RNA sequence: GGGGCUGAUUCUGGAUUCGACGGGAUUUGCGAAACCCAAGGUGCAUGCCGAGGGGCGGUUGGCCUCGUAAAAAGCCGCAAAAAAUAGUCGC
RNA sequence: CGCGGGGUGGAGCAGCCUGGUAGCUCGUCGGGCUCAUAACCCGAAGGUCGUCGGUUCAAAUCCGGCCCCCGCAACCA
RNA sequence: UUGAGCCUUGAUGUGUAGGAUAGGUGGGAGGCUUUGAAGUGUGGACGCCAGUCUGCAUGGAGCCGACCUUGAAAUACCACC
RNA sequence: CCAGGGCUACACACGUGCUACAAUGGCGCAUACAAAGAGAAGCGACCUCGCGAGAGCAAGCGGACCUCAUAAAGUGCGUCGUAGUCCGGAUUGGAGUCUGCAACUCGACUCCAUGAAGUCGGAAUCGCUAGUAAUCGUGGAUCAGAAUGCCACGGUGAAUAC
């Protein structure tokens, strides 16, 4: 659909368990460049000190330039419109070194800009074997079984 | 039928036909029934016209809903606007008798929405 | 489990005849270690019946649990590659255990005034397959007659 | 250098970022700041002079204080101000 | 300009004709289903038949219209 | 061969009643039967498979029409078809 | 060394508990059955009084005698008739009890009033194959007082393991 670039990578290296719809609030050279205008969205994460969930990694530059007088700066921490219930429980379950809040897909919400946040956990190396080879077990395990019958 | 706050059951037991008032609960109810000298089971139809008209002075003995409901706040104006320790409590939606806040008391606060 | 194939436990007779059948439904019912309050309610599940059905107390269940008996049903004995239940024979200490089990939780459904009425009204129409027993058993072998024979 | 095209999905009127955030208003609990009335308490106090201000210095153009002069409180720089303030990977 | 037909559940297709007693599946929800989902299995839902009149015992059917989708050769102001 | 065209001809059509595979319209109560019947063994036709159409021979000599419940009525017989 | 406060703060996350969401139940009445225990600057009957928590009075006991201590589920009867109800009792106001010099922070409570959240708990997860899970009670340690925690005991009582 509108769907913008996506956090694909972020799967192979969190194993994120609960996800958000927040929106986020955005300048006016931002929007024109959100539809199409080169945004990307790689090493996303949050920054929160009271209610300032920003989403850091997200470079986004105006494509068409759009940018006068003051600066215009491609990479921003943009704040999240975020729910009072959403905002409170992030003073707890994401603060246990290791705990992080990602964005794995931008996209619309019928011409607002409302990004899938979730709230990521982080694989360390040595389960990152065990997952790739599952991935592998469980289709070898089948061939096997497709072996009774050839 | 109706008695004198508003009082109007349906054919329950009589003890707890005047459960459904603010103000009185089934044991106060039971020491107004005390006096009115009817069964504790009788239905409402079965509350002959003869002692339902009696209860409307039993019930206005003690307290109740018609001015009870202002009493809370005069205790709450006794220290909300007072400024005493409960009151502090009470404004915030806190615990004010002592419960360990800093996991329980949920209720007090009320719904878990956030 | 491995290598303990110890027998099963057994059954008392019910103190009032000498059922196994019977016996199995006073000590199914049983919670919070209350087997005497459950004694009473189970007795007044078929001896109503008898009264409702027009039949005495042997006769009324024991018809009835053939419907409720299954035949084959199918576990999920899966690997993990594929998500297949492949079918199993159910053994006859088993057949009965499952149709005794079907009928006695649906007593628990639909609650309106006490587990001695519940579960008369759950066993009439379970004694000629109308109820949620052959609801039940039915559903297994929808899923157990769509895959037939596996190895 | 000139001309054309395009310039947030509506591309010709009815934008309703589902959100803490910035703003106003309403209801609500009432406070010398969200107030005045000397009246209820209530006789010997108030203001300007003099007068010093936590640990240091200063401090409201004015203060917890002083019956004619060296001690006591809010606050400013000083000082108990914390840190891999997402992850993940290294010698 | 006047020749060829069809418009029917949210959807796409039939019953109409050889009159009377409207369905199908796609999209839906209901369940099963399940380390988990799904494959797959069934449960349910929907338009009085484009519209308006007439004929007819009987109109979704048939006939009169009207409207829509078009297709068509026309197209020398 | 393959289709169309028409001749000849059977087949061919139970909203709901209702014994009826009764189409419409319509002339009609005697047709018809041993120039071999009711109704058989059934073949095939058949079909909303309700039950008729229905060859032959045994059967062998009667059956249906107004008649009856039906909105309607009777292929007892037919005409346009 | 001292007095007061704090370790009881809460927009928040998590672990472990008790309580349910009822009619095998709730309520009211009647009624029967154990062991672990503990006690003297303690256990404290009985009786009296208070609706009671408890107070007054006060025997016996450093113990197979005295006391804590009436066992509950169970059974029977009455009552309730599928609701967030006669469920659950949180929150909360008023009046009292004991502890201790003292209970405001901050105790356990009792009496009355209030009446909620919650109508069966996704993804995920544990416990155990027997007197087990489960349930109902009881005592003890700690302690001036103060546990749903800890330890110990008793009652009822499974299912299934191919």
């Amino acid at each position: 659909s509108a769907t913008i670039a996506l956090n694909k990578r972020a799967r192979h290296e969190y194993f994120i368990e609960e996800e958000f719809e927040a929106g986020l609030a955005l300048q006016g050279w931002e929007v024109k460049s959100l539809r199409a205008g080169k945004a990307n969205i790689s090493d996303s994460y949050v920054l929160l000190r009271d209610g300032e969930a920003f989403l850091f990694g997200a470079n986004i530059t105006p494509m068409a330039v759009a940018s006068t007088h003051v600066v215009c700066d491609p990479t921003r921490t943009r704040k999240l419109l975020l729910n009072q219930r959403e905002l409170d429980s992030l003073y707890g379950r994401v603060n246990r070194e290791g705990y992080t809040v990602v964005a794995l897909s931008l996209y619309w919400k019928n011409a607002w800009c409302k990004v899938k946040i979730g709230v990521a956990k982080g694989k360390k190396q040595h389960d990152k074997r065990s997952d790739i080879k599952e991935r592998e077990w469980q289709v070898d395990k089948a061939r096997i079984m497709k072996n009774a019958h050839r | 039928a109706r008695i004198a706050g508003i009082n109007i059951p349906d054919h329950k037991h009589a003890v707890i036909a005047l459960t459904s008032i603010y103000g009185v609960g089934k044991t106060r109810s039971k020491a107004i029934l005390a006096a009115a000298g009817i069964a504790e089971d009788v239905k409402i139809s079965e509350l002959s016209e003869g002692q339902i008209d009696t209860l409307r002075d039993e019930v206005a003995k003690f307290v109740v809903e018609g001015d009870l409901r202002r009493e809370i706040s005069m205790s709450i104006k006794r220290l909300m606007d007072l400024g005493c320790y409960r009151g502090l409590r009470h404004r915030r939606g806190l615990p004010v008798r002592g419960q360990r806040t800093k996991t329980n008391a949920r209720t007090r606060k009320g719904p878990r929405k956030p | 489990p491995r290598r303990r194939v110890i027998g099963q436990r057994k059954i008392l007779p019910d103190p009032k005849f000498g059922s196994e059948l019977l016996a199995k439904f006073v000590n199914i019912l049983m919670v919070d270690g209350k087997k005497s309050t459950a004694e009473s309610i189970v007795y007044s599940a078929l001896e109503t019946l008898a009264q409702r059905s027009g039949k005495s107390e042997l006769e009324a269940f024991e018809v009835a649990l053939e419907n409720v008996r299954p035949t084959v049903e199918v576990k999920s004995r899966r690997v993990g590659g594929s998500t297949y239940q492949v079918p199993v024979e159910v053994r006859p200490v088993r057949r009965n255990a499952l149709a005794m089990r079907w009928i006695v939780e649906a007593a628990r459904k639909r609650g309106d005034k006490s587990m001695a009425l519940r579960l008369a009204n759950e066993l009439s129409d379970a004694a000629e397959n109308k109820g949620t027993a052959v609801k039940k058993r039915e559903d297994v072998h929808r899923m157990a007659e769509a895959n037939k024979a596996f190895a």
